[PDB]
């Protein structure tokens, strides 16, 4: 009986949170990927002179 | 090329040498995963083999062969998430309470502790990580079975049992029931033994079974199988 | 009695809110960007010396030092540039399944089936590495551990509970509960204020370290979750699962965004990690190799096929210079 | 003319079987097995010895063709040394594989301490040196003599000739036929007697089939060695006791015995590599 | 083995 009420209160806390449309957060992820695209040796291979491997 | 670089390389090489030495020693050790239900007799058997003459790891030597038994009894978690790290174990030791066919209490009631042992044996013997891994099946407390078989009938646990209620028939029937769950007969072998508190019989059986397993593995290695 | 159906109604309302929240799901908006193209990462270093299955590795924050754990009962600190072994730490229990590297570099942590998180002092006096703290209190198996700082470490165990420890005292300061299955992986946020844990419930929970309370719950996987890691900005995370599916969840949208799957892949995920930009998601598989996914396209960009056994661990340097993959064949490879 | 061409053809086929079988074994070892197992090390050594022994053949075939040696003193020495050295190395590698299997079966606990690739390399090197102990004396001791119309590869005769000839023949007979036969027979008999008690073999019909299969390989290997090496040694001993007139039948029998001795090395890769279950898994 |  305690597990049930604990689950209910957990769902109460989870339900009452602010949501933003996925078109906005996905756009934010895309913008983050675009802004930091240059600083990614795996994404953009680095010249061997400054490659430490 | 630098002096400190050469010193670092030398330290790395010494570490490599110590790693190789440690690895030879680890290889010379025979690991035996110890499995069983609650009150099955795992700990008692370990103590017997020690005094015959989390994880509780027990290491002991017999006839110049070093056994390393690994017991995971105290752990409470799902077994498939960690049974894979015991892959490649030399053998598995399974302990069965031979007199526990009517001691089904465990949690709540109607737990069928003997059937619990049967289901655990089905789970581990047919496990995908132990297809080629043999099992050493120990049947514990046979005296209790002998003194209870004439009072409590075995049919209380196996309603399909047909035969006399005498110790030998019960022991053979239970051995056959534990061996018939081995659905991979051409890839692994089950060694059955009736444990006794005497002068080095359990450890002798373990030594013989491990010797046979080593012979089979060598036959695989030398290219004859 | 009323609690069960009111909880069902609560879950229905949460699902309705999430469904109303979704309108694009990364598919109708990332089709206008150029594909990453084919990526060929070549092996640079091969770290030899482990003599059993390698279960965990963790890069140091300097992107040069590296720690690995194997069933040998050995923790090895590697110099990735020179392949030199800085340290070889023996373990009291060889059944180790996780390892961590302190962000300061002073400590490494390892844990496994011994129900104990051991803290090892690396940069100490007297020379050799010595064990400092053994954190006991978990009742399952430690599947992951992560350092918050030199004194705070978070662990996930097989007893369905995650814990936060004060290393100096050796006691749990807060316990994270709510999972009903073995918690298998962890990932700290970039600011170390939140963390996500994936469990055998096919669910990932976002916890708050300060209050020790679960903030969000993410579902969508059909099997056990084995790996988890945040996006670089900390507003999203990716999970790996036994059903051969990787998914990208969203903290602010509180729902799954992208799914990374292939018909030819039937083996579960052992480890996931992001590149420094977050555009590439690297996942380790049971089919003995690694797949490089386009995190915004769900397209498969490359394969790191260099291991003869299951790839069990994987990490990317803090500067994004290299990827280290460790597998059950007792080898680590560095790809660049 | 017909006898000579028969000898040449048989010899050429023997050479072909030796060269291609051993080179295929080499390629498989260097591409798939990765020289990481003691048995693979032993198979590699056996293949090398057999390949060099078979490579000795064409010089001998040409010599018998023209009745002369056209290759000079230096070549005469290296060919003689290679022949003796590689016969000894092949026989000793057969013995070493037999003893390795005997240890792996009848002494399993100690095989954990011993059966490692490093020990396999050590024993290989030791066998090569032990065979060098006879390859080098004949390397320095072989010479080229001149006759009226022929050039022959022979060996210098330190006085007396009869004592030295008997000593060399007895040493080769003992350390190349009697000792290997005794070693392999004893080791394989004990190994079979032990394998009859293995519970994974003395089981169901499939396990009995496995046991019969293993016994079949063991017995066929022993029989191949005996049938391939007994006739030539017996015949050369018979020739050394009683002089044999030179006829067509005597010549064809002599060359057939030589060819059989070399077909031993030709068959060795078939028995020890192709029928090895580790190789069968290599696709 | 013997030379011819």
């Amino acid at each position: 009986i305690a597990q049930a009420r604990k689950l209910v209160e957990q769902l109460k806390m989870e339900a009452n949170i602010d949501r933003i449309k996925v078109s906005k957060a996905a756009a934010d992820l895309m913008a983050y990927c675009e802004a930091h695209a240059k600083e990614d040796p795996l994404l953009t291979p680095v010249p061997a002179s400054e490659n430490p491997f | 090329l630098s002096a400190e670089d050469k010193a670092a390389v030398e330290r790395s090489k010494m570490i490599d040498r110590n790693l190789r030495e440690d690895g030879e020693k680890q290889r010379r050790e025979i690991k035996l995963l110890l499995l069983g239900t609650s009150n099955s007799g795992k700990n008692t058997i370990v103590k017997q083999m020690k005094i015959i003459h989390g994880i509780v790891e027990n290491k002991f030597t017999f006839k110049e062969l070093t056994f390393k038994m690994v017991d995971v009894g105290a752990q409470r978690s799902e077994r498939k998430k960690w049974i894979h790290c015991f892959e490649g174990v030399t053998a598995i030791i399974f302990c069965v309470e031979l007199s526990g066919y009517d001691l089904k209490l465990y949690e709540d009631n109607q737990t069928s502790r003997m059937a619990a042992s049967l289901k655990l044996f089905d789970s581990i013997c047919n496990n995908k990580w132990f297809i080629d891994t043999s099992l050493i099946l120990f049947l514990n407390k046979k005296d209790l079975l002998a003194e209870k078989i004439r009072r409590i009938p075995l049919t209380i646990c196996f309603p399909e049992y047909k035969g006399q209620n005498t110790y030998e028939e019960a022991a053979v029937y239970i051995q056959r029931q534990f061996e018939d769950l081995n659905r991979n007969k051409e890839t692994k072998e089950i060694y059955s033994h009736f444990t006794c508190s005497t002068d080095t019989s359990n450890i002798q059986f373990v030594f013989d079974a491990v010797t046979d397993v080593i012979i089979q593995n060598n036959l695989k290695y030398i290219g004859l199988c | 009695d009323q609690l069960r159906q009111e909880a069902e109604q609560l879950k229905n309302q949460i699902r309705d809110a999430r469904k109303a929240c979704a309108d694009a799901t990364l598919s109708q908006i990332t089709n206008n960007i150029d594909p990453v193209g084919r990526i060929q990462m070549r092996t640079r270093r091969t770290l030899r010396g482990h003599l059993a299955k390698i279960y965990a590795m963790h890069w140091g924050t300097d992107s040069r030092l590296l720690v690995s754990a194997s069933q040998d009962g050995k923790l090895i600190i590697w110099d990735s540039y020179t392949t030199n072994k800085v340290h070889a730490i023996p373990l009291r229990s060889s059944w180790v399944m996780t390892c961590a590297y302190a962000p300061s570099g002073n400590y490494v942590a390892c844990g496994g089936l011994d129900n104990i998180c051991s803290i090892y002092n690396l940069k100490t006096r007297e020379g050799n590495v010595r064990v400092s703290r053994e954190l006991a209190g978990h009742t399952g198996y430690l599947s992951c551990c992560r350092f918050l700082d030199d004194n705070q470490i978070v662990t996930s165990s097989g007893d369905t509970t995650c814990a936060l420890w004060d290393i100096e005292t050796g006691q749990q300061t807060t316990t994270f509960t709510g999972h009903t299955g073995d918690v298998m992986s962890l990932s700290l946020a970039p600011d170390t204020r939140l963390f996500v844990s994936g469990a055998c419930d096919a669910s990932a929970k976002l916890w708050d370290v300060r209050e020790g309370m679960c903030r969000q719950t993410f579902t969508g996987h059909e099997s056990d979750i084995n790996a988890i890691c945040f996006f670089p900005n900390g507003n999203a995370f990716a999970t790996g699962s036994d059903d051969a599916t990787c998914r990208l969840f969203d903290l602010r949208a509180d729902q799954e965004l992208m799914t990374y799957s292939h018909d030819n892949i039937i083996c579960g995920i052992t480890s996931v990690s992001f590149s420094k930009s977050g555009r590439l998601l690297l996942a380790g598989y049971d089919d003995f190799n690694c797949n490089v996914w386009d995190a915004l396209k769900a397209d498969r960009a490359g394969v790191l096929a260099g291991h003869d056994n299951r790839v069990s661990c994987l990490g990317v340097t803090d500067d994004g210079m290299a990827v280290a993959t460790g597998s059950w064949d007792s080898f680590l490879k560095i790809w660049n | 003319m017909v006898t000579a061409i028969t000898i040449m053809a048989l010899y050429s086929i023997v050479c072909v079987v030796g060269l291609f079988g051993n080179f295929l074994v080499m390629y498989v070892i260097v591409r798939y097995t990765k020289m990481k197992t003691a048995t693979n090390i032993y198979i590699f050594n056996l293949a090398l010895a057999d390949a060099l022994a078979t490579s000795t053949l064409p010089f001998q075939s040409v010599n018998y063709l023209m009745g002369t040696w056209p290759f000079g003193n230096i070549l005469c020495k290296i060919v003689i040394s290679i022949d003796y050295y590689n016969m000894f190395t092949s026989i000793f590698t057969l013995c070493t594989m037999s003893v390795d299997r005997y240890i792996a079966v009848c002494h399993p606990v100690k095989a954990l301490d011993f059966r490692t690739p490093r020990n396999a390399k050590i024993v290989n090197v030791c066998n090569w040196i032990l065979s060098s102990a006879i390859g080098l004396p004949v390397m320095f001791m072989a010479t080229t003599k001149y006759r009226q119309g022929s050039i022959d590869c022979t060996l210098t005769f330190s006085h007396p000739t009869w004592y030295w000839e008997n000593l060399l023949k007895i040493c080769v007979f003992i350390f190349a036929f009697i000792m290997p036969v005794l070693i392999i027979t004893v080791c394989y008999g004990l190994m079979i007697l032990r394998l009859k008690s293995v519970r994974m073999l003395s089981g169901s019909k499939e396990k009995d089939r496995n046991l019969r299969r293993i016994t079949r390989m063991v017995l066929v290997v022993v029989a191949v060695f005996i049938v391939c090496w007994t006739p030539i040694h017996i015949y050369v001993i018979i020739k050394a006791l009683i002089t044999i007139p030179e006829t067509t039948f005597q010549t064809v029998s002599w060359h057939f015995c030589i060819a059989l001795g070399y077909t031993n090395s030709c068959l060795n890769p078939v028995l020890y590599a192709f029928l090895d279950e580790n190789f069968k898994r290599c696709f | 083995y013997p030379w011819f």
